[PDB]
């Protein structure tokens, strides 16, 4: 079929070809656990002894050239172009019970894998095809576990290629378990094997999953909702502050979290929109709300710094004044009664917002919200109101979670739905059709 | 290549002298906010003797340029850091260092 | 739970909370769901948040196929429809993108040619829709891994973004970023003229320089008018917003343009200087879902609220630290609690496998990659996964022994070669030693008592990473083994406790996984010889309360214990006749 | 009653537990009966640790400690395969340990803790890899060969515990006789020395080691040597530098004390 | 348990049989209980030898004469401790001619078809050694000169005197009692 010589006189056995390899496959097949001790000792001798014969007779040399010959072609497609239907359709299988057949041969040989080192290198050339990855792999891996001069020759180029099989193909633990292989076997450990592994897959930390142990977040909110729609009755300007008493810097091996600003919600749904409700998030850490942490501005999980009189990380004794203006979107800070040189702009003003503080544990902070829920430490810009103003005459003013569930007792954990949409808070008077 | 930035302010006044032992707290992270190192993981102080070469030399500077209770970040490009060949297994090649460190005590 | 419905599941973990179980159930032999259990049953929850994931090969709307690149051909990714055209079908906006993200420069910079070529930073991939499918319903473009907003009206216009502006103090703006998580233009205002769509579909091309943060789109192969520009270090998704109109809906064409790289290039780091276009497995297609649970912590942090006075104000307070430990992942830019891998099953292995290698590299005293390991495994990981009652298994499996093999087994293998020989300084205190502590011929405890035998010494050095010793790759880093040893004889004893009566919910989800890692670390530091005096004597005690007693509780000995389990008791009495053995060496030559 | 002892406890909880469970595991199934015999054989542990044991003065309590931690090196570095950082660590091991005054003043020490045994394990594994073709590490196979020499001159006992090990040896003996600078450092001058100046070593060897010996000379005499004229040597028929080699050895196999062996 | 163990490691498939101290260990041990080792009347002797086979039912009904046959066997007709203690284990579970024991070591061969216990066998027999004059006359010359052996005895001469004659004991037990069918299997 090759060196152009095409044409329908030529012989192919296909399906006897796939015939004698599923033979060759049952002939040469492990012994199953649940048989007997006895059993199984003579299944594993016979099945040596067939290994030895078969290698003595040169069959692994035979399958390669019968594996290289399949390999010529690039693809089932080109093949069935080349040969013809048949042989387009049952390439893949036959490449696969191939693959089948040499690792059954060589499977807890040590002649056969250790005459398998010369090959070796031709075999790893060929792991990035699709088509013969799993079962190059399997081979690999049955060879490396058996032969110890299957691992002397490895090299560099040898361990990169399987590394890059990992970065191409994805997360496969059978690829992991070939580095296992090379990096001891027998009880031996090979150091140019683990130091090649070590530097050429640990520093770039973009395969393996990374962990890290993150203080958990909470965040509080006032039950105060501040929208701005045509046709609503909500002042745009409003004001609120955060005094925080006490903070200590590292709780943990973590620095401490704390973040001041405003939040929004998903279209008049009462719960904070997009974001986590667990831990490790705070306010800043999606496009939902913007925050500050003393010197950086954060919103989308991304901080700039922003410059400020002595600026410093939030301490105690420090008043963060919080401004927001819905007319023209736009909310500003003050510390400690100094502007801060930076502002969040031309966000989303298509729900409602609220004051919001996000924190890891070791914080002391106290809501300033005017009037009897708080004394502002400053005086509030002219045409910003406090946001004690805001509170429904129904409603009262209350600093709860952010999130629906808190520490409590399993058994009177209060599991909610979902909430129906909060349009009473922005108040539109809808006339009648004229 | 160093370059500083304030968190937490200290006295203002004593700096490292030379020959001085400096005691801080670091907490290594890369330019992708990895973290790679931290002192407060091992809860050990740790102490390096000035211009000795003990340590990097973009740390060195950082610590340096500090005054005595501060904590700032100092960020370190690869050519004060590592160079181009990086440290095997922990810091890839070329790779720019972001440092918390608190200047705990001089000695 | 419906719209503004409450509700509370009590499992009886607390019999005396069922309030209409002794009604009901309890002579009818019926055990509460959490009869026998020492820790509160995880629930879980639906997600809120719609996240997204591989397309199935058994969705009932979306078929994908992946058509090899040809010759002439580039790869491509052909997102299509299964049952259009039938019953209850929907008909519904889809968010479609790459597995895979672009990352941009770190820092920006403020025929074609082969240098050029090479040198860019420019990558290029199209969106071909198909003929039949209206572009007014398609939007091409990219998403970072903030993108969760599932809309059936999407829309440009209510897009996520926001603004900050940054000056000095007298005003003057310095710089205005805009930052938004989607970055698309819509197919139908993209086309502009006209046309039949017969000689070739629409072929929208989006090209991003990441060395600038520039992201441009083609239509026909005239640019278009809208242009992004993102932030440095942004990953972008590429990305589609598609409603079915047709069967056939597009194509992920990874191909490129004249002096661009393709999406290949700067999503692989292998093919980075590759110009031929690839689509290696690792790059899928996947959509937005809801269908996927969220794991509810099973602890809190505890806050404090007090309205404290007009004046005042509301105090907020916090101080009881809580963490958890995150395992993140890095082609999808997301993180994940990794108790929340008890469900996820491929990553479970995957991490399972991936503590095995590390094990791996650094065994048999390979303190270079040790101390290299110790970067990405601290000791405060260690000791949370050491510690947490609802690791799975597998994952609290391989982290004991990843821990023993970076700080511990070096010395424990030092100690267990020489243990065999006994070499004995002939000295006062060597002479002191008596077979029996006093005239009444009692055995000691194994273990305690005044031992004189030369031993290995040891040492460990303090692993960092901003030195340039270069003399601490010697010697396994250093571990608190005070702290390991009082936590490890506090777990024992708790595990004790709780096993005794044989509940249903075993830490890692077997008595074999609460078993084997512990009393490994223990045997581990007793090898060592960490453990002296007063907390042998505890763990005597707990081993056997009876024969180890210093002149129902029963010790590990006679707790029906698994075969694992009993072989590691095997391993710890062999020890404790070593140590019988030692002594009894060191009073012959006291004696001699 | 109570066992109130760790022996009775220990034996009596194998029992139960082998009679109280069919132990699926062969591992397990030997641990149990291994302390089961340990704890009947309490007398058996003293005979097996008293040959191990050793005393020693409070003055050598630091040079002592520094030949274990040398000899601790030494074994550790058995499970790694064997490279240049290995080699480098062996020889500067060994070194130390020929520093260490020790290592003179207490050969039975040494001989007790079977270093010279470890030593042999090391040179057996190098030399089987890569036997076939040119061994590796050469400098590191001289530095183990004039280690075992140094230890068969250090005392009678020494020497008679490395001639227990001569067939190997003579086995082997073709390592580097054709390398010159490095006679004196080769498995054949390592049972040289076993055999050198101990007439009753001299008796005890027997006939099939001498025709082993006699069989490599003949090899030699008849056959060029392959790397000498691989460098480029002139192709005579014979093998003389192998040869004087192996005279060698029959001279100190039949020479002992200025009088000749007679059989 | 234990007489499984062993039996298992003995038929698992090896290229050489290696030492095993908890087998030694055991073997004697089994050993030594069966053999537990003014004259004796008639009622002394009828006890002693039913206790004997007592001692000898309590290994045989366990597998222990299939344990001593697949242990010679994996020998593979290479002498050591190993075989020592198998052939001095069989000795005394065949003490006195033990029929039942000769009946299941001969149905056991007859069913596994075991060419290698035999084969093994003959090893061993050639394996074993005889007289040597040449190391009589060394160690002779070698007292002549008067160097003391500060080591054990120089055995040499007639190494394994002691298991040639337990091996060929074996062998002798094995057809006690005028055993026809295990006479001719031989």
């Amino acid at each position: 079929l090759s060196k152009k010589a095409k044409a329908s006189t030529v012989d192919l056995p296909i399906e006897s070809v796939s015939l004698s390899l599923q033979d060759l496959i049952g002939y040469f097949h492990p012994p199953d656990e649940h048989l007997e001790h006895e059993d199984k000792q003579n299944r594993l001798r016979a099945l040596k002894n067939r290994q030895n014969l078969f290698q003595e007779e040169g069959m692994i040399n035979l399958v390669l050239e019968c594996i290289d010959r399949l390999h010529v072609y690039s693809s089932a497609a080109h093949f069935a172009d080349v040969a013809g239907r048949e042989a387009g359709e049952s390439w893949k299988s036959i490449l696969n019970s191939l693959y089948e057949l040499l690792a059954a041969l060589i499977r807890g040989n040590r002649k056969n894998c250790a005459q398998f080192s010369g090959s070796l290198d031709w075999l790893i050339s060929r792991l990035e095809r699709l088509e013969a990855s799993s079962g190059i792999l399997e081979v690999l891996h049955c060879v490396l576990v058996e032969s110890p001069e299957a691992l002397n020759i490895i090299k560099e180029g040898h361990i990169k290629s399987i590394i890059s099989l990992l970065d191409k193909h994805g997360r496969n633990h059978k690829v992991l378990d070939v580095l296992c292989s090379l990096c001891v076997c027998h009880g031996v450990a090979v150091r140019s094997n683990q130091h090649l592994i070590c530097d050429n897959l640990l520093p770039g930390r973009d395969l393996l999953l990374q962990t890290r142990l993150v203080n958990h977040v909470s965040s509080m909110r006032p039950n105060i909702f501040l929208g701005v729609s045509e046709g609503s009755a909500q002042y745009k300007k409003w004001y609120y502050e955060l005094m925080v008493d006490h903070t200590e810097p590292f709780v943990t091996a973590e620095a401490t979290h704390l973040r001041v600003g405003w939040a929004s919600t998903e279209g008049y749904s009462p719960y904070p929109g997009g974001g986590e409700e667990w831990g490790g998030n705070g306010v800043g850490d999606d496009l939902f709300s913007y925050g500050f942490d003393g010197l950086h501005l954060w919103s989308g999980c991304i901080a700039r710094t922003v410059s400020s009189p002595n600026q410093h990380l939030l301490r105690t004794d420090d008043v963060i004044s919080c401004c927001l203006d819905l007319s023209a979107p736009s909310i500003s800070f003050r510390i400690n009664g100094q502007p801060v040189q930076g502002m969040f702009e031309n966000f989303n003003i298509d729900g409602l917002f609220f004051p919001v503080v996000s924190f890891s544990a070791g914080i002391k902070v106290r809501f300033l919200l005017g009037g009897r829920h708080g004394e502002f430490k400053f005086l509030p810009p002219p045409g910003y109101a406090p946001c004690y103003e805001a509170v429904l005459p129904k409603e009262k003013l209350k600093v709860e979670h952010s999130r629906e569930y808190k520490q409590e007792r399993t058994y009177t954990r209060d599991l909610l739905g979902p909430t129906v949409s909060l349009t009473q808070a922005a108040f539109t008077p809808i006339p009648v059709d004229t | 290549g160093v370059e500083i930035e304030t968190i937490s302010p200290g006295d203002g006044r004593t700096f490292p002298k030379k020959g001085q032992t400096c005691v801080v707290h670091y907490t290594g992270m890369l330019q992708n906010g990895k973290k790679f190192d931290s002192s407060r993981d091992r809860n050990k102080p740790f102490k390096f003797r000035i211009g000795k070469q003990e340590v990097i030399k973009g740390f060195e500077e950082g610590a340096a340029q500090m005054s005595l209770g501060q904590r700032a970040k100092l960020t370190c490009t690869p050519d004060v850091a590592y160079g181009a060949t990086g440290h095997p297994g922990v810091i890839p090649p070329n790779a720019t260092l972001i440092f918390d460190v608190e200047l705990l005590n001089l000695e | 739970l419906g719209v503004a419905q409450v509700g509370r599941m009590n499992f009886g973990k607390d019999v005396s909370t069922l309030k209409y179980f002794t009604i009901c159930g309890l002579q009818e032999g019926y055990e509460p769901f959490a009869v026998n259990t020492n820790r509160d049953i995880t629930m879980w929850l639906s997600k809120r948040l719609p996240q997204f994931l591989q397309v199935p090969s058994n969705h009932e709307h979306i078929e994908v196929t992946r058509i090899d690149g040809t010759i002439d051909s580039s790869p491509c990714l052909k997102v299509t429809q299964k049952s259009f055209g039938s019953q209850n079908s929907n008909t519904d906006i889809m968010f479609y993108r790459l597995s895979m993200p672009i990352e941009c420069a770190e820092v920006f910079s403020k025929r074609d040619d082969y240098d050029f070529l090479m040198q860019t930073s420019t990558y290029y991939y199209s969106v071909r829709i198909f003929p039949g499918q209206e572009p007014a319903n398609v939007w091409v473009g990219w998403i970072t891994s903030d993108f969760h907003q599932y809309d059936t009206g999407f829309d440009l216009d209510r897009v996520r973004t926001v603004t900050v502006t940054l000056g000095d103090e007298k005003g003057k703006v310095h710089e205005s970023i805009k930052r938004s998580n989607c970055y698309m233009v819509c197919a139908g205002e993209s086309m502009s003229p006209g046309q039949g769509r017969n000689n070739n579909g629409l072929e929208i091309g989006c090209v991003v320089d990441a060395a600038s943060g520039l992201l441009t789109f083609i239509a026909n192969g005239k640019e278009l008018s809208t242009y992004y520009q993102v932030e440095p270090s942004t990953k972008l998704f590429p990305a589609v917003f598609a409603q079915a109109t047709s069967p056939n809906v597009f194509q992920f064409e990874l191909g490129r343009i004249k002096n661009v790289m393709p999406l290949s290039a700067g999503l692989f780091k292998s093919e980075h200087k590759n110009p031929v276009p690839q689509c290696p497995p690792r790059l899928h297609v996947q959509f937005l879902s809801h269908v996927l649970w969220s794991r509810m912590p099973n602890q809190f942090l505890k806050v404090d609220v007090s309205r404290i006075s007009e004046r005042q104000g509301w105090l907020v307070q916090c101080l009881d630290p809580l963490q958890f430990m995150s395992l993140h992942i890095p082609e999808e830019n997301r993180s994940v609690d990794i108790l929340e891998l008890t469900e996820q099953e491929e990553l479970l292995k995957f991490h399972y496998h991936t503590l095995r290698l590390y094990s791996a590299v650094c065994a048999l005293g390979n303190h270079r990659v040790a101390h290299a390991l110790c970067s990405h495994v601290d000791e405060p990981q260690l000791l949370y996964a050491i510690e947490n009652k609802y690791m799975p298994g597998l994952l609290r499996a391989g982290y004991y022994d990843l821990l023993i093999d970076i700080h511990l087994s070096s010395y424990a293998t030092a100690r267990l070669m020489m243990n065999n020989e006994y070499i004995v300084p002939m000295t006062e205190e060597t002479k002191s030693i008596t077979l029996f502590p006093d005239e009444n011929k009692k055995h000691g405890l194994p273990g305690i008592g005044l031992s004189t035998s030369l031993r290995p010494r040891m040492q460990f050095s303090s692993p960092s990473f901003v030195s340039i010793s270069n003399e601490c790759y010697q010697y396994s880093p250093e571990f608190p083994l005070d702290i390991l040893k009082s936590k490890t004889i506090q777990m024992l004893t708790e595990a004790v406790k709780e096993g005794s009566l044989h509940a249903r919910d075993p830490v890692g989800g077997t008595t074999e996984f609460l078993f084997v890692p512990l009393i490994k670390l223990f045997y581990t530091l007793l090898i060592m010889g960490i453990f002296h005096n007063e907390d042998l004597k505890h763990i005597l005690q707990l081993i056997e309360p009876s024969v180890f007693k210093e002149a129902p509780k029963e010790g590990l000995l006679q707790m029906k214990l698994p075969e694992p389990v009993k072989l590691q008791m095997c391993l710890l009495l062999q020890y404790l006749c070593d140590c019988q053995v030692r002594h009894r060496i060191e009073a012959i030559v006291a004696f001699s | 009653k109570k066992s109130s002892t760790l022996q009775q406890l220990i034996s009596e909880t194998m029992v139960r537990w082998a009679q109280e469970s069919v132990i699926e595991d062969p591992e397990l199934v030997r641990a149990m009966f291994v302390l089961l015999h340990r704890q009947y054989d309490g007398i058996g542990g003293l005979v097996r640790a008293l040959p191990k044991t050793y005393t020693i003065n409070g003055v050598s309590v630091e040079d002592t400690i520094n030949l274990l931690a040398s000899l601790g090196q030494i074994r550790s570095l058995l499970s790694v395969r064997m490279g240049k950082e290995e080699e480098k660590l062996m020889i500067r091991g060994l070194g130390d340990i020929m520093n260490n005054k020790v290592f003179y003043q207490h050969p039975n020490l040494m001989r007790a803790l079977g270093m010279h045994e470890t030593v042999m394990e090391v040179m057996v594994n190098v030399l089987g890899g890569g036997e076939s073709k040119e061994i590796t590490f050469p400098k590191m196979v001289a530095n183990c060969c004039r280690f075992l020499c140094y230890f068969c001159r250090i005392s009678r006992q020494n020497q008679k515990a490395m001639f227990d090990h001569l067939s190997y040896l003579l086995e082997n003996s073709s390592v580097g006789l054709a390398s010159p600078a490095m006679r004196g450092s080769t498995p054949l001058d390592v049972a040289a020395a076993s055999v050198m100046d101990n007439n009753e070593l001299a008796l005890a060897l027997r006939e099939p080691d001498l025709e082993k010996v006699v069989r490599y000379l003949a090899g030699c005499g008849l056959q060029s040597c392959q790397m000498l004229v691989s460098k480029g040597y002139p192709d005579i028929g014979w093998n003389p530098v192998e040869g004087e080699r192996y005279l060698d050895f029959l001279r100190f196999a039949v020479f002992c004390n200025g009088e000749s062996v007679e059989e | 348990q234990l007489i499984l163990l062993f039996s298992r490691t003995a038929l698992t498939e090896k290229c050489k049989l290696e030492e095993d101290f908890l087998y030694m260990a055991y073997a004697d041990i089994m050993a030594k209980s069966c053999h537990d080792e003014e004259v004796k009347s008639f009622e002394e002797k009828e006890m002693e030898k039913q206790k004997l086979l007592y001692q000898q039912a309590r290994l045989h009904d366990r597998g222990a004469a299939e344990m001593v046959l697949q242990t010679i066997s994996a020998s593979k007709g290479e002498t050591g401790p190993m075989v020592a203690a198998t052939l001095k284990l069989g000795i005394a579970i065949l003490n006195g001619g033990n029929s039942t024991v000769q009946q299941k070591m001969l149905d056991y061969l007859k069913e596994k078809k075991d060419v290698g216990f035999f084969q093994s066998l003959a090893g061993l027999m050639q394996s074993c050694s005889v007289l040597d004059l040449n190391a009589f006359e060394r160690q002779n010359k070698a007292e002549g000169l008067g160097m003391v052996t500060e080591e054990g005895s120089g055995e040499k001469v007639l190494q394994d005197d002691e298991f040639t004659c337990d091996l060929f004991r074996f062998l002798q037990l094995l057809c006690e009692g005028h055993n026809s069918d295990f006479q001719n299997y031989l």
